[PDB]
């Protein structure tokens, strides 16, 4: 709205590697996340196809399509409730203390639903899981929502 | 510019300014090249060095000319700092394809063509991204060591 | 000529120039040979070394004489680079007949007679093309190790 945030246009100049002021359709998922929006990858996929837009063939972009797609994704930020994120992992391990065994969270984050690479899974556990093999998800989900 | 790097340029300015008056003229350039072994140094090379300045080469004109050509010059300890963060487990030289992917996919300065020029005089290990350290040496002091 | 190879020739020039004035004369040649154990070094050997130069042996005359005799000299890391491309799976020394066929059939410098001279002091393994690495050693530093 501007509140006209012109820093979204300045961040589009940091993600366009050619400097022509266009951003390919394959970068739009990760740049919506870098502007403070977490649409799921199936949602980013649907919307695209919904608009008869094929992410399979070469793509370019213009700021005039990327701005309204970020504004259509911005209504879905009401789905980011931290009660359900901590209660999900609280149902994932027994006893009254928030600890996932290391390999349980790593294999679930790579193979269940939207596949996260094991390189990204190791980069999200690095520091929050110590050598006991127990990830405290009270501080883990706190630090994941700090970015 | 750290102060020891500015003292290194002050010592190089004194070795090329053999009249010790504070201004490197064309005779100082020719007599420093003749003392390094250049008996055939043409006057057109000395004139092209003086044509990069708008005035006489005193210490602050030599520092501003080197500043404007070395606007991304990095000391060896900060280049090894960044390469220790790229190899955070220590000791190992990092893979060739990992440095090509991370240069491109992060920045436009790491685009490929430029990566072929990096491999091209920075040899294999250096180019590949396996060794490490020799490239920090030649970025702070050029030519083959 | 890489810069560390030129620094190795500067250190060898300083060990043969025992007067430390920058010019290796015939007395320096004889006193370096006597300090290595040559008590019978003839004056005709010293005169044949000086007869390869047109002037006194200063550092740039010694570098140009070694440059003109070593116009195909290759450092050990680039010889092992080429032998790792000939054995691209790593570890194994390559076959005797494979190096004889690939030397001949690619280039005139790899003709046979020359291949018999390669096997002749570069022993079997080396000659054969099975080992590897000892030949890179003796091409950068001669004689049996």
């Amino acid at each position: 709205s501007k509140a006209a945030a012109d820093d979204f246009k300045e961040a589009f100049l940091l993600f366009d590697r050619t400097g022509d002021a266009k951003i390919t359709a394959s970068q739009v998922g990760d740049i919506a996340r870098a502007l403070g929006q977490n649409p799921t990858n199936a949602e980013i996929n649907k919307i695209l196809g919904n608009p008869s837009k094929e992410e399979m063939n070469a793509a370019a972009i213009t700021f005039e399509e990327f701005l309204p797609m970020l504004q259509a994704a911005a209504n879905n930020k009401d789905q980011g409730t931290f009660e359900d994120f901590v209660e999900g992992l609280r149902v994932f391990d027994k006893e009254g203390n928030g600890t996932v065994m290391g390999a349980e969270l790593r294999h679930v984050l790579a193979t269940l639903g939207e596949k996260m690479t094991e390189e990204e899974v190791e980069e999200l556990m690095k520091g929050q899981e110590d050598s006991n093999g127990c990830i405290n998800y009270e501080a883990f989900v706190k630090h994941i929502m700090s970015v | 510019f750290d102060e020891t790097e500015i003292e290194d340029f002050k010592e190089a300015f004194t070795v090329i300014d053999q009249n010790a008056d504070g201004i490197i003229d064309k005779d100082d350039l020719r007599e420093t090249f003749a003392a390094m072994g250049r008996l055939n140094v043409k006057n057109e090379e000395l004139d092209a060095m003086i044509k990069e300045a708008s005035g006489p080469i005193n210490f602050t004109v030599f520092l501003t000319m080197f500043g404007e050509k070395l606007k991304g010059a990095d000391p060896e300890d900060v280049i090894m700092g960044a390469f220790k963060v790229l190899d955070p487990d220590g000791k190992g030289s990092i893979k060739k394809s990992f440095l090509e992917e991370l240069l491109t996919t992060g920045g436009g300065r790491f685009t490929p063509e430029e990566i072929k020029n990096m491999w091209a005089a920075f040899p294999p290990d250096v180019a590949g991204n396996v060794d490490y350290k020799n490239i920090c040496y030649v970025i702070t002091h050029g030519e083959d060591a």
